[PDB]
């Protein structure tokens, strides 16, 4: 638990411009965000799942946030009204933001992206498979077996068993 | 865990019923205790393996963390009752709703 | 002002042992949402229970 | 402490249901209903224990099956005296 | 030997000869017990005590076989116990040290006068 | 007790539930097995011909479910304090666990249900009660390391179980009070060994089978009913009554052996005063054993003359005479035994 | 707060359960205690499956036997007393205002809900009531629920024998 | 003060700790017998004779305890010797006090002989140094072949600990 010995990062290191978009603006345009920003998301989630340290790969988290900000600024430069209409139809379509309720504006958004950036929208389940990456960060350590030099010693299988000296050593026996 | 008296086929089902091994905040602590109970046994594991026992009990029992939380909350209310802390500064800056 | 108290340990005795000296474990929800009012606790803890 | 603030109330109501189970001012049906009251308090305390662990709450329907079979067993013991002890054995204050 | 070595007390030198009744006592005692149990059965049913000798023969054979089998298992149990004691003496040489033997002449203790 | 195959089914499921109890590695699966054993021991101990058996099953149900819920509550309390099943320093939750086990077993602060239930049963459900139903609580008592509760239970068992059997002239309540005293010798053996307890329990079980078969085949429920029991040869009645002297702990017969092994292991464990407290309070057990033996040790009696044929089962009495021989000539097999060591 | 309200309601129903003696009235007190016990065990948990299971098994499934037996046991009606109702209402309003004047953060339970968990917790996002019920139908703990179904059939066999039909 | 033992100080050193220790043992024994008394035999009704039976069964044991301790201290401090016959005199005094509660002279001495025998045996235990209920130096948790008795069908996964 957090004491004075633990080295938390300073608040000036944590002062990063954040992706402050709503749920409809994150659900819409996600399939073009993931393909454009697959190099940093996989490395950051590998950092989060392998080390399980919140203080580690903070630069990777900053890279993910900056890459998402760069993609949304690129969308803001060219295709703004189409993305706004797509997010509006996605939020007003149903309770949960489901893509199947209106496909009419999704085609216009993909047409705008195909005409401007020449990007192809991926399939429906491209981002839910297993991702294989060539991470530059080395894996930390193999789980070594704990050494117990003084355990409870049993009788070994190779130990010879001569007959007992004067047998059972009971009363009147042997 | 209790050592059963007899090791029959009928302990095979009962043994896995409760255990932190299924995904849990610190079942990896409990494993570090449990293999220790394979090393020294149950009775020498109560003495020679006391440091790994207290970490698992601290983690899942949550004793000293809750005691420290209640010490930090009762001292704040004692400072409120003793007149040191009053007004709108009785409670500090609240965390964000998705902070934890 | 409380004697015998230092930050992070229960009255001097450490909470977690057999760990690295610079490791981090996540504090529990009551201890993390300490130093705060009840409205911030029920702001987060009672979202599924209200709707 | 932790026992005083958390899970103190199931202990107190368990002792109250135990005292209702064994008091001489009650009857056998009151013993069985107070027995299922302490079954409910045992479920409360067992669920408080089982929710410190994350995904071992499935044991709650095992104890439920055993204690419900206990309750049906006690009712079938108690109503088996209808054809022998009569219908007035439910008001018996002593065994 | 002038030393009271704990390892040589449990080590079997092989100079102990088993007695004549030692390998053969348990099968004949269990055979006599089986014959007496069959006689007891015939007495309890008010049969003649030597009527139906096939029961006596089967009870004696069961007793002889069970006595030989459990006597062999008893000998293996005592051999494993001796191996356990020797292994624990060998593994802990500090708690069980060789102790010098003392002549009566070194000791001076307590004649109890009767008078 | 073999009037139906359903009772054989209840017997094998109560065996299964007891084996689930004594092999559970946690304090909750043991309770699961206890409930299985309870479910299968409610229909046995209940019959249509006997009126008292239904209210005795009600007493058994209330006694066991009072003891099982306290056993569950204290085990959950132990798990709430320290999340492993064991305990480093012993405390009051282990005392509540052990008291809930002592209500199940029938130790003398909590034994008052035992002969009061035994006053209205048969001699085969009693054979299941004082032998197999003592397996499930006593094998859990060995997991705890508190001494003074076992001390109080052993002392109270050997005085209360011996004195209280003197007034009883019914054979079932007298055998229940004798089993309460033989329970205390088992808990005194449990503080020093987990194997000497098995020795005492197995041969006490053996003596229970051979002695309750005498009262089940010939249907004996009273001390005066033993005097009117007709045996064709009075030497056979004198010989068959040596199982009381055997179970009382007399040196030429078997039954001296497990008590003697308890004496040998307790003196080696430096416990002398509790042994003297038990053996000054086991002479009363031989006194109400010898009060039964008034009906056979004399060689002639003022018998009732209307009955002149001895009627008996064949298979059960064939099994009885094997075990009667080893109850009185079984000390010759001490050379073959190797399980004391 | 509502957890403290359920605490107060369970305390009030327990002390009136101790006070009353009419067997159907104790059965009614049990059936109204089971609802509060179900809700209060629903406050600690990730999802309300086991409260539903306790509801169908205990209240709607098992206690109807108790209500039937206690209904046929007692010929007479309830003797309602306004003194016990007034005392229950007074202790209920006292315990609700005691919960008003008490800090609810320290009195809240330490057991985590589905939203009290961490946001980076992968297991909480998968499926509601999935990982907790998983060990019922997986190796090697499926033998216990097979033994439970066999135990219920054996329980029915026991009950037919002991009631003598 | 209430946690004081009888033998934390030598004989004749302090009086009050010995009175509190022996009296609290008498109160524990009287309460333990009175709880089994008033529910089983001669059951009273009402708050007053129940507390009267509790006092009648507890307070005389307190009087026996404080009389034995007081005459033990008197016999110890009256001379320079600290031996077992002071415990014999104390047991005789406690038996004589018990007799008064009985109202029988024969009961008082008959009790004093056994209480003096218990006193000289306890003083022999104090002098020689052994205990009545010692902890067991040997506790056989199981028999031999305790590792080879594992008759389980489930295959063991490989362990995470070694002896190297
Ligand atoms: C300003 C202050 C002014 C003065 C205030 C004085 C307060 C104290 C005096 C009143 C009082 O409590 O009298 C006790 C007096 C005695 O009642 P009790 O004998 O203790 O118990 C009530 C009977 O069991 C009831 O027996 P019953 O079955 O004949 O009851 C008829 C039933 C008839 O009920 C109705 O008509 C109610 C209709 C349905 C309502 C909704 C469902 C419930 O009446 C009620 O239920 C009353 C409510 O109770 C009333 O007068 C009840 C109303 C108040
Ligand atoms: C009294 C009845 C019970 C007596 C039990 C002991 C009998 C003697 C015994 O078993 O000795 C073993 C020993 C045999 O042991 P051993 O010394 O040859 O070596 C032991 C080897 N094992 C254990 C593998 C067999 O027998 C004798 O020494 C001869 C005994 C002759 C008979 C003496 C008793 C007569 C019968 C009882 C009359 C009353
Ligand atoms: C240890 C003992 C070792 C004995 C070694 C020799 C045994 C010889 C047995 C056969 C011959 C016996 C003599 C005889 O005529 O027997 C007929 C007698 C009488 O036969 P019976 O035909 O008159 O039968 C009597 C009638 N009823 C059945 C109605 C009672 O039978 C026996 O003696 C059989 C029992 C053998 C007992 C052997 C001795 C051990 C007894 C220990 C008691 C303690
Ligand atoms: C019912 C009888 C049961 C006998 C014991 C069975 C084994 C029990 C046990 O735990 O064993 C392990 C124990 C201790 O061994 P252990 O603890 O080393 O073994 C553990 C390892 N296993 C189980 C895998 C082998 O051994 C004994 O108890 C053996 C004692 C002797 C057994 C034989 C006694 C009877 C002898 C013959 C009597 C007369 C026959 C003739 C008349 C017949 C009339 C019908
Ligand atoms: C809140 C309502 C409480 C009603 C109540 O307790 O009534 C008392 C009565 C008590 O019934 P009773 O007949 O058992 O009364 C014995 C208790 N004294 C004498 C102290 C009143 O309970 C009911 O009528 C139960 C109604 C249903 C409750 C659910
Ligand atoms: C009147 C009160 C009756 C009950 C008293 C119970 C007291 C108790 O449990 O003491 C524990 C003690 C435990 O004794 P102990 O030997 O363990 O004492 C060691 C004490 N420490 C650890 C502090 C050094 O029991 C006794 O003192 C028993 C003494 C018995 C004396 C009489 C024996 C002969 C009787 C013949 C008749
Ligand atoms: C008949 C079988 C009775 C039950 C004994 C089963 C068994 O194998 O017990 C092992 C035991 C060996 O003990 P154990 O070492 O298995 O004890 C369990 C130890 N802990 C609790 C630490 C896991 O055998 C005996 O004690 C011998 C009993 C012999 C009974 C028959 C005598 C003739
Ligand atoms: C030990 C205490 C003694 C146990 C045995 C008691 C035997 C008593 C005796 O001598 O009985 C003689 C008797 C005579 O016949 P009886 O019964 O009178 O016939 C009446 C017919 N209506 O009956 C008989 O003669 C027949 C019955 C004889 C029983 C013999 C048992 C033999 C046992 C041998 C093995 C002993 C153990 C070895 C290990
Ligand atoms: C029921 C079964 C029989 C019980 C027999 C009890 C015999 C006396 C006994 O064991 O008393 C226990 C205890 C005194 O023994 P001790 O262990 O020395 O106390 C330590 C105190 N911290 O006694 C006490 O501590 C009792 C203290 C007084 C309690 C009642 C106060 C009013
Ligand atoms: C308490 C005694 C109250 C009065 C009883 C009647 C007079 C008895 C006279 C002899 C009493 C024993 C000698 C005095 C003594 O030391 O008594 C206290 C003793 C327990 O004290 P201690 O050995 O320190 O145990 C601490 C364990 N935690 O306690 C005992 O040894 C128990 C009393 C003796 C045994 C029962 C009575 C005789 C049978
Ligand atoms: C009166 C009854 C008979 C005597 C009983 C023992 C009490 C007794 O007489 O004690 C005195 C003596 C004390 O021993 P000691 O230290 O030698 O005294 C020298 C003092 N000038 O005591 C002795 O020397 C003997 C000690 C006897 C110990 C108990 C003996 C009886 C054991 C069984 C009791 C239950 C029956």
């Amino acid at each position: 638990v957090i004491t004075n010995n633990t080295t938390l990062p300073e608040e000036s290191e944590l002062n990063v411009q954040e992706l402050n978009l709503s749920s409809a603006a994150l659900r819409a345009g996600a399939f073009h965000l993931g393909k454009q920003c697959e190099q940093a998301n996989n490395e950051f989630m590998l950092c989060r799942q392998e080390l399980d340290d919140p203080r580690a790969c903070l630069a990777e988290g900053k890279a993910v946030t900056s890459c998402a900000l760069d993609f949304f600024r690129k969308v803001k430069k060219t295709c703004h009204e189409e993305f706004t209409q797509y997010a509006t139809c996605l939020d007003k379509s149903s309770g949960t933001m489901a893509f199947s309720h209106c496909r009419k504006t999704q085609g216009v958004f993909d047409k705008c992206i195909k005409d401007n950036f020449d990007w192809d929208r991926p399939s429906y389940g491209y981002f839910s498979r297993a991702k294989v990456i060539q991470s530059a960060r080395e894996a930390p350590k193999k789980e070594e077996k704990v050494s117990y030099p003084d355990a409870t010693p049993g009788l070994p299988e190779d130990y010879p068993k001569p007959p007992a000296k004067y047998g059972s050593r009971f009363h009147w026996l042997e | 865990s209790l050592t059963p008296f007899l090791r029959l086929p009928l302990t095979d089902l009962t043994g896995c019923l409760i255990n932190h091994q299924t995904y849990d905040k610190c079942g990896k602590f409990e494993m570090k205790m449990m293999e220790c109970f394979e090393a020294y046994g149950l009775e020498r594991g109560k003495r020679e393996c006391a440091d790994l026992i207290s970490d698992f009990q601290e983690c899942v029992g949550m004793q000293k963390q809750l005691m420290r939380f209640h010490a930090m909350r009762n001292e704040r209310y004692k400072q409120w009752l003793k007149g040191e802390r009053k007004g709108q500064e009785f409670f500090a800056d609240p965390p964000r709703v998705d902070a934890y | 002002n409380v004697p015998g108290w230092e930050v992070g340990t229960w009255y001097g005795e450490p909470v977690f042992k057999t760990l690295p000296e610079d490791t981090l474990v996540t504090p529990i929800f009551k201890e993390f949402y300490a130093h705060s009012d009840w409205k911030s606790y029920a702001k987060r803890a009672h979202l599924k229970l209200w709707s | 402490m932790i026992m005083i603030l958390y899970w103190s109330l199931p202990m107190i109501l368990f002792i109250l249901g135990l005292f209702c189970f064994v008091s001489n001012r009650k009857h056998l049906l009151s013993m069985l209903l107070s027995l299922e009251f302490i079954v409910l308090m045992l479920f409360f305390m067992l669920f408080i224990y089982l929710n410190m662990l994350n995904y071992e709450s499935y044991f709650s329907m095992m104890f439920l099956t055993f204690s419900v079979c206990e309750g049906a067993l006690g009712l079938s013991i108690l109503v088996s005296m209808i054809r022998t002890h009569g219908n007035d054995y439910f008001q018996s204050f002593s065994i | 030997s002038a030393v009271n070595d704990p390892l040589e007390l449990l080590t079997n030198k092989g100079t102990h000869e088993p007695s004549f009744l030692s390998p053969i006592w348990n099968p004949i005692a269990c055979g006599v017990a089986g014959v007496g149990a069959a006689i007891f059965i015939n007495w309890g049913f008010r049969k003649p005590v030597f009527s139906g000798i096939q029961k006596h023969i089967a009870f004696g054979a069961i007793g002889v076989g069970a006595g030989a089998y459990f006597d062999q298992k008893r000998n293996e149990y005592l051999a494993k116990r001796d191996a356990v004691l020797r292994h624990y003496i060998e593994l802990h040489p500090d708690d069980f040290p060789v102790k010098e033997r003392k002549t009566y002449g070194q000791v001076l203790e307590s004649w109890v006068p009767v008078r | 007790m073999f009037n139906n195959s359903s009772k054989i089914l209840f017997i094998t499921i109560m065996i299964i539930g007891t084996l689930i109890t004594v092999t559970s590695n946690s304090w909750l699966g043991a309770w699961m097995g206890l409930e299985i054993n309870l479910l299968s021991f409610i229909p046995l101990l209940s019959d249509n011909n006997n009126l008292m058996s239904t209210e005795a099953s009600l007493k058994y149900f209330l006694t066991q479910v009072l003891a099982s819920t306290v056993l569950l509550f204290s085990s959950i309390l132990l798990m709430l304090k320290n999340n492993m099943n064991n305990e480093i320093n012993e405390s009051f939750t282990s005392m509540i666990i052990m008291s809930a086990l002592l209500l199940k077993s029938g130790a003398a602060p909590f034994h008052f249900w035992f002969p009061n239930m035994m006053e209205g049963l048969t001699w085969m459900n009693a054979l299941m009660l004082m032998t197999w139903q003592k397996i499930a609580p006593l094998m859990l008592i060995s997991y705890l390391n508190i001494k003074y509760l076992l001390l109080i239970s052993v002392i109270l068992s050997v005085i209360i179980g011996a004195i209280g059997g003197l007034n009883q002239t019914s054979l079932r309540k007298l055998m229940a009070f004798s089993s309460i005293n033989h329970l205390g010798w088992m808990l005194s053996s449990l503080m020093i060994s987990e194997s000497i307890w098995l020795i005492y329990f197995f041969f006490y079980s053996f003596l229970s089978f051979v002695l309750t078969f005498m009262f089940n085949i010939f249907k004996l429920f009273h001390l005066n009913q033993l005097f009117s029991w007709f045996v064709n040869s009075k030497i056979l009645k004198f010989t068959l009554f040596m199982n009381f002297l055997s179970l009382g702990g007399l040196p030429p017969f078997l039954g001296f052996l497990p008590k003697w092994l308890v004496i040998q292991q307790l003196t080696l464990c430096n416990q002398y005063f509790m042994l003297t407290l038990m053996m000054m309070s086991t002479l009363i057990t031989l006194f109400f054993y010898l009060r039964i033996c008034y009906s056979a040790f004399m060689m002639n009696y003022f018998e009732n003359n209307w009955i002149m044929k001895m009627n008996m089962n064949s298979i059960n009495y064939n099994m009885y005479m094997i075990m009667t021989f080893f109850s009185i000539f079984g000390l010759f097999l001490i050379s073959l035994f190797y399980f004391m060591f | 707060m509502i957890q403290l309200m359920l605490y107060s309601l369970i305390i009030t129903t327990s002390i009136i359960f101790l006070n009353m003696i009419h067997p159907l009235a104790l059965g009614l007190t049990l059936l109204i205690q089971t609802i509060f016990v179900c809700l209060l065990t629903g406050l600690m948990t990730k999802s309300f499956w086991y409260s539903y299971i306790l509801f169908l098994i205990f209240l709607g499934g098992m206690l109807v036997l108790f209500i039937y037996v206690t209904s046929l046991a007692s010929n007479e009606m309830f003797n309602l007393s306004m003194k016990l109702t007034l005392f229950s209402s007074l202790i209920l309003i006292f315990m609700l205002i005691l919960s008003f004047i008490m800090d609810k953060t320290s009195s809240s339970l330490f057991l985590m809900n589905n939203d009290m968990q961490s946001i980076i917790n992968m297991n909480s996002y998968f499926m509601e009531n999935s990982l907790s019920l998983n060990k019922l139908y997986n190796f090697p703990t499926n033998f216990i629920t097979i033994l439970l179904m066999n135990y219920l059939l054996i329980t029915l066999i026991v009950i037919v024998k002991i009631t003598k039909l | 003060l209430l946690r004081s033992k009888y033998y934390d100080h030598p004989d004749g050193e302090d009086a009050f700790g010995k009175i509190v220790a022996t009296n609290k043992y008498a109160v524990s024994a009287g309460v333990a017998w009175s709880m089994f008394d008033v529910l089983t035999l001669s059951k009273p009704q009402g708050y007053l004779p129940t507390l009267g039976r509790f006092a009648y069964n507890t307070g005389p044991l307190m009087g026996m305890a404080t009389a034995f301790t007081l005459t033990t201290l008197v016999a110890t401090n009256a001379r320079g010797k600290d031996d077992k016959i002071n415990y014999l005199i104390g047991g005789f005094a406690a038996g004589g006090v018990f007799g008064a509660w009985k109202h029988n002279h024969v009961a008082g001495l008959c009790a004093g002989l056994f209480l003096g025998i218990a006193g000289v045996i306890k003083k022999m235990s104090i002098e020689q140094g052994w205990e009545f209920f010692p902890n067991t130096p040997i506790k056989q948790y199981g028999g031999l072949n305790i590792a080879g008795n594992d008759w389980t069908i489930m295959a063991d996964p490989p362990k995470n600990w070694t002896t190297e």
